C-alpha cells in the first residue's frame, strides 16, 4: 500500500481539487515547480502517496484533471500552482454536460471516458503498490456527477480490489446554479452507494451556514466555501501522507471506519472555523478543540452529531501539544456523551497527533465521523427530489437524453433504504 | 515451619531445586481435562 | 548444541525483536556488527560465519515493508544477513484474512525456505520461539498460517509464543477482538507453550514504575525485552531450569490447551532517580506475588495456581530464596489445584539484568521472573471474547473477512472453541 490517485471532475471537481494542491504542497514544502524547499524530514516521509518523483529534485501530483468542458482547465493551468501538474494529465472535453446528470453518465461523459480511463491507466502502471482513488466532485452538476459516478464504476471494473475514495460535494438551494441538483444529487447517491468504499460527505449547506453564521460573511463566494472544503481535505488525508500509526492507508481507514457495506458516508468535522482573511487569531486549546467534536455548527454534512449516535470515529489532532492532554480529553467525551456512541462497537473512536499543523493555524483538529445522523442530508436530497419528480418537472431533460423514469424512481428507493439503514443501526441495541 | 527441596541441577552459570509447602491432595496424574498435513492446510 | 529459531510477524513481532537481540548483544558481548571480542550456550542464538561473525538464528516477517525497512537502515543492519529480513508489498490492513489468506498464501513457501535454510545450519534445533501481536493483520493472519506449516514440516519441533494481546490506549484496529480470537483458535492446537503480554500491564508499569507520562512503544519494547530474556537466559548461557524448549512445557503446561503462562518481572525501577538501596531477595519475591508486577492483567487470588516457576537473575542465594518462598507461604493461602504439589520450581541464573545504556530501565544487582500457569489468565481471555460478542451479533465489519473468502462459520467455530477454552480453566479449577 503506497500510491494514491488522485482524479478531479467537473467545474467544482477541479475548483476544490485545485485548492487541495496548492494546500497539500504547501504543507510538504514543495513550490509551483515541483521542487522541495521545506525544513523537516517527515514533509518527505510519505511524499510518494501523492507526488510521484521525476527527473531530479522535482515532485508531480499523481493527479488526472476531468472536464466535459475547457474552460475549468485553463483555469486551472492559470492558477498559483497550476504548472505543477502533468500536462498529458488533463483530460477535456469540448461539449459539456449542461448540468445533466444524463449526459455526463450516458451520453458525452461516455464519449469521453476511455481518454480517461487511459490516462489513469499510465498512471496505475507506474505505482509499485497502487492503494487506490480519491476523486473530487459535486454531486449537484452534470460532469462531476454523471461523469464521475461513470468513471468510479469503470475504474472500479478494471481495479475491482482497490479501494475507491470520494469527496463529494452535496448541492443545496442556499447556494445552487442549477433547478435540477436534487435530480443529479439523488442519481449519483445510487452510485456511491454501490460503487465506493468511502466518501466523505461535503454538504454546501453546511459550509454556507458556517461562513454566514459563523464567520459572518455576509455573501459567501465559492472562494469563502473552499477555503473551508481544503482545510478538512488536509485534515482527512493527515494520516495517509505522514507518518503515523493509525489509519495509515486507505484499507486500514476503512476497515476501521466501515461496519456495515453501505454505511460508508462520513460525516466531517473541522476546529477551529477560520475565514481565507483572518489571519489573527490567537485561540483554541486541547479541550476547546475536542468540544467541537459534537458541535453542529464545526460540522461539514448539514446533520446535527447529537441527532444520532457514531457507529466509528476518527479524529486527527495537528499542532505541537500534549499527547497526554488529548488522550485524557477524548476520554472525558466519549464518557460524558456515552449516549451518542454505538455499545456495540468497543473503543469505537480511535485518535491521532500529528506534530505539523495546517498553514495558518498552530493548532487544529479534525473529525471524520461515521454518524447514524447523516441520514438528515440524504433525507433533505430525497424530500427535494420528490417535490419535482412529483410533478415529473424537468424531467425532459433526462428523458431527452434516453434515460427512463425507472431509474429515478430506483434511485430514490436506493437513496430511501440507506435512510432506513441508518436508523435501524441508530436504534439497535447491545441487548446482543 | 516445615518444607521439603528437591536439587535438581548446577552448571557454570545455573543451580535448580523444587520445593513442597502443601503436597498433592488427590495422590496421581493429572484427572480433569488435528491433524494437519500439507493437502489438508492446501 | 540445541539451535533456538526466532520467528518475528508483523509490526509489533519485529519491534519487540529488535528490543530482544538488542539485549541479546548486550548480554553477549556481541557488537552490533556482529564481532566480540570475547560462555559458549550463545551459540544456540548465534551462529558464527567464517569471519568470525555472530549472527543471530532468526527470521523477521512483515507483509508491508516500513517497519523491516528500518531493521536494514539501523544500527544492526551488519548484525543480520539480508535474507532473514523478509517483506512484502501490501499489508493485511488489519484483516486477520488477509494476513492468513489472501497475502500470506504468497509470502508462505518463501518464508518456510528461509527457516529451512536456518534449520539446515542447526545440529540439534529445539524449535521456534515466535513473535506477534494478536491485533494486526500479519501479527494474527501471517502468524497462525505460518504454525500450521511449521507443524507440518517439523514434526513434533517445539514451538513457544510471545504474543501481543492488545490494549485500547496503544489500539490501532477497532477489529482487533476479531483477529485475536481467529489467531487463538487456529494456533491453539499448533503452540506448545504462549507467553501473553497485556499491553495495558506493560503501559501502566511504565507509567507507574518508570514515571514515562505517555508510554511510546520503544518504552513497552524494552520492558518485554528484559521478560523474554528472563525466560531465554537458561538457554543463552548453562542455567539449570528452562534449559531446554521441552522443559517449558514439562514444568508449566498440565494440559495441552491449557497452555498460557503469567509472567510477573521485578524489580522494574527507573534509572533517572536518586541512588537507593538494591532490592534484596525477600522483595524481589513479594514483588512476584503483586498483581501491579503482571505481565496480563488479571487477579491470580481469584484463581488457581496449578505450576510456579521463579527465574532469579544475578547476585541471589539459595538460602536467600528459600527463606523469601517460606515467609510468602505464612502470609499469602498461594493456592494451588488438588492434583497439584503446592510449590516452585526455583532457578538461578547467574548473569545480572542488563539494561540498554540510556534506556529507562536502572541497572540492578538482581532480578526475578515468575512464570505461574494460573486459572485467573482466564479473565484475558473472558474480556477478548465479550468484546468479539458485542460485534458479532451486529455482524459488524464481517464483510471484510468475507471478503477475503473466510466464511461466518469460522467466526463461529473460533469463539465456541474460546467457550471451550473458557470452560476449559473452569473445570481445571473446580476441586
Ligand atoms: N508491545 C508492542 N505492541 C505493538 C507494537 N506495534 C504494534 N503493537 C500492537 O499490535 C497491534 C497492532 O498490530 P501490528 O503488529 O501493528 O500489525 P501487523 O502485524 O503489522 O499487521 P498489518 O499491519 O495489519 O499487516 C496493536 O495492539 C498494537 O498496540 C510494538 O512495537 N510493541
Ligand atoms: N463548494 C463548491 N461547490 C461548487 C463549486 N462550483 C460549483 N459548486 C457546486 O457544484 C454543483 C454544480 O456542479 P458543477 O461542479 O458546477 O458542474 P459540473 O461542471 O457539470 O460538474 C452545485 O451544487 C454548486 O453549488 C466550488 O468551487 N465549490
Ligand atoms: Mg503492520
Amino acid at each position: 500500500m503506497r500510491e494514491i490517485v488522485h482524479i478531479q471532475a467537473g467545474q467544482c471537481g477541479n475548483q476544490i481539487g485545485a485548492k487541495f494542491w496548492e494546500v497539500i504542497s504547501d504543507e510538504h514544502g514543495i513550490d509551483p515547480t515541483g521542487s522541495y524547499h521545506g525544513d523537516s524530514d517527515l514533509q518527505l516521509e510519505r511524499i510518494n502517496v501523492y507526488y510521484n518523483e521525476a527527473t531530479g529534485n522535482k515532485y508531480v501530483p499523481r493527479a488526472i484533471l476531468v472536464d466535459l468542458e475547457p474552460g475549468t482547465m485553463d483555469s486551472v493551468r492559470s492558477g498559483p500552482f497550476g504548472q505543477i501538474f502533468r500536462p498529458d494529465n488533463f483530460v477535456f472535453g469540448q461539449s459539456g454536460a449542461g448540468n445533466n446528470w444524463a449526459k455526463g453518465h450516458y451520453t458525452e461523459g461516455a464519449e469521453l471516458v476511455d481518454s480517461v480511463l487511459d490516462v489513469v491507466r499510465k498512471e496505475s502502471e507506474s505505482c509499485d503498490c497502487l492503494q487506490g482513488f480519491q476523486l473530487t466532485h459535486s454531486l449537484g452538476g452534470g460532469t462531476g456527477s454523471g461523469m464521475g459516478t461513470l468513471l468510479i464504476s469503470k475504474i472500479r471494473e478494471e481495479y475491482p480490489d482497490r479501494i475507491m475514495n470520494t469527496f463529494s460535494v452535496m448541492p443545496s438551494p442556499k447556494v445552487s446554479d442549477t433547478v435540477v441538483e436534487p435530480y443529479n444529487a439523488t442519481l449519483s447517491v445510487h452510485q456511491l452507494v454501490e460503487n465506493t468504499d468511502e466518501t466523505y460527505s461535503i454538504d454546501n449547506e453546511a459550509l454556507y451556514d458556517i461562513c454566514f453564521r459563523t464567520l459572518k460573511l455576509t455573501t459567501p463566494t465559492y472562494g469563502d466555501l473552499n477555503h473551508l472544503v481544503s482545510a478538512t481535505m488536509s485534515g482527512v488525508t493527515t494520516c495517509l501522507r505522514f507518518p503515523g500509526q493509525l489509519n495509515a492507508d486507505l484499507r486500514k481507514l476503512a476497515v476501521n471506519m466501515v461496519p456495515f457495506p453501505r454505511l460508508h458516508f462520513f460525516m466531517p468535522g473541522f476546529a477551529p472555523l477560520t475565514s481565507r482573511g483572518s489571519q489573527q487569531y490567537r485561540a483554541l486549546t486541547v479541550p476547546e478543540l475536542t468540544q467541537q467534536m459534537f458541535d453542529s455548527k464545526n460540522m461539514m454534512a448539514a446533520c446535527d452529531p447529537r441527532h444520532g449516535r457514531y457507529l466509528t470515529v476518527a479524529a486527527i489532532f495537528r499542532g505541537r501539544m500534549s499527547m497526554k492532554e488529548v488522550d485524557e480529553q477524548m476520554l472525558n467525551v466519549q464518557n460524558k456523551n456515552s449516549s451518542y456512541f454505538v455499545e456495540w462497537i468497543p473503543n469505537n473512536v480511535k485518535t491521532a497527533v500529528c506534530d505539523i499543523p495546517p498553514r495558518g493555524l498552530k493548532m487544529s483538529a479534525t473529525f471524520i465521523g461515521n454518524s447514524t445522523a447523516i441520514q438528515e442530508l440524504f433525507k433533505r436530497i430525497s424530500e427535494q427530489f420528490t417535490a419535482m419528480f412529483r410533478r415529473k418537472a424537468f424531467l425532459h431533460w433526462y428523458t431527452g437524453e434516453g434515460m427512463d423514469e425507472m431509474e429515478f424512481t430506483e434511485a430514490e428507493s436506493n437513496m430511501n433504504d440507506l435512510v432506513s439503514e441508518y436508523q435501524q443501526y441508530q436504534d439497535a441495541t447491545a441487548d446482543e | 515451619a516445615d518444607m521439603e527441596v528437591i536439587e535438581l541441577n548446577k552448571a557454570t552459570s545455573g543451580q535448580s531445586w523444587e520445593v513442597i509447602l502443601k503436597p498433592p491432595s488427590f495422590d496421581g496424574v493429572p484427572e480433569f481435562n488435528r491433524d494437519p498435513s500439507l493437502e489438508e492446510i492446501q | 548444541m540445541r539451535e533456538c529459531i526466532s520467528i518475528h510477524v508483523g509490526q509489533a513481532g519485529v519491534q519487540i525483536g529488535n528490543a530482544c537481540w538488542e539485549l541479546y548483544c548486550l548480554e553477549h558481548g556481541i557488537q552490533p556488527d556482529g564481532q566480540m571480542p570475547s560462555d559458549d550456550s550463545f551459540n544456540t542464538f548465534f551462529s558464527e560465519t567464517g569471519a568470525g561473525k555472530h549472527v543471530p538464528r532468526a527470521v523477521f516477517v512483515d507483509l508491508e515493508p516500513t517497519v523491516i525497512d528500518e531493521v536494514r537502515t539501523g544500527t544492526y543492519r551488519q548484525l543480520f544477513h539480508p535474507e532473514q529480513l523478509i517483506t512484502g508489498k501490501e499489508d493485511a490492513a488489519n484483516n486477520y484474512a488477509r494476513g492468513h489468506y489472501t497475502i500470506g498464501k504468497e509470502i508462505i513457501d518463501l518464508v518456510l525456505d528461509r527457516i529451512r535454510k536456518l534449520a539446515d545450519q542447526c545440529t540439534g534445533l529445539q524449535g521456534f520461539l515466535v513473535f506477534h501481536s494478536f491485533g494486526g493483520g500479519t501479527g494474527s493472519g501471517f502468524t497462525s498460517l505460518l504454525m500450521e506449516r511449521l507443524s507440518v514440516d517439523y514434526g513434533k519441533k517445539s514451538k513457544l509464543e510471545f504474543s501481543i494481546y492488545p490494549a485500547p490506549q496503544v489500539s490501532t484496529a477497532v477489529v482487533e477482538p476479531y483477529n485475536s480470537i481467529l489467531t487463538t483458535h487456529t494456533t491453539l492446537e499448533h503452540s506448545d507453550c504462549a507467553f501473553m503480554v497485556d499491553n495495558e500491564a506493560i503501559y501502566d508499569i511504565c507509567r507507574r514504575n518508570l514515571d514515562i507520562e505517555r508510554p511510546t512503544y520503544t518504552n513497552l519494547n524494552r520492558l518485554i525485552s528484559q521478560i523474554v530474556s528472563s525466560i531465554t537466559a537458561s538457554l543463552r548461557f548453562d542455567g539449570a531450569l528452562n534449559v531446554d524448549l521441552t522443559e517449558f512445557q514439562t514444568n508449566l503446561v498440565p494440559y495441552p490447551r491449557i497452555h498460557f503462562p503469567l509472567a510477573t518481572y521485578a524489580p522494574v525501577i527507573s534509572a533517572e532517580k536518586a541512588y537507593h538501596e538494591q532490592l534484596s531477595v525477600a522483595e524481589i519475591t513479594n514483588a512476584c506475588f503483586e498483581p501491579a508486577n503482571q505481565m496480563v492483567k488479571c487477579d491470580p487470588r481469584h484463581g488457581k495456581y496449578m505450576a510456579c516457576c521463579l527465574l532469579y537473575r544475578g547476585d541471589v542465594v539459595p538460602k536467600d530464596v528459600n527463606a523469601a518462598i517460606a515467609t510468602i507461604k505464612t502470609k499469602r493461602s498461594i493456592q494451588f489445584v488438588d492434583w497439584c504439589p503446592t510449590g516452585f520450581k526455583v532457578g538461578i541464573n547467574y548473569q545480572p539484568p542488563t539494561v540498554v545504556p540510556g534506556g529507562d530501565l536502572a541497572k540492578v544487582q538482581r532480578a526475578v521472573c515468575m512464570l505461574s500457569n494460573t486459572t485467573a489468565i482466564a479473565e484475558a481471555w473472558a474480556r477478548l471474547d465479550h468484546k468479539f460478542d458485542l460485534m458479532y451479533a451486529k455482524r459488524a465489519f464481517v464483510h471484510w473477512y468475507v471478503g477475503e473468502g473466510m466464511e461466518e462459520g469460522e467466526f463461529s467455530e473460533a469463539r465456541e472453541d474460546m467457550a471451550a477454552l473458557e470452560k476449559d480453566y473452569e473445570e481445571v479449577g473446580v476441586d
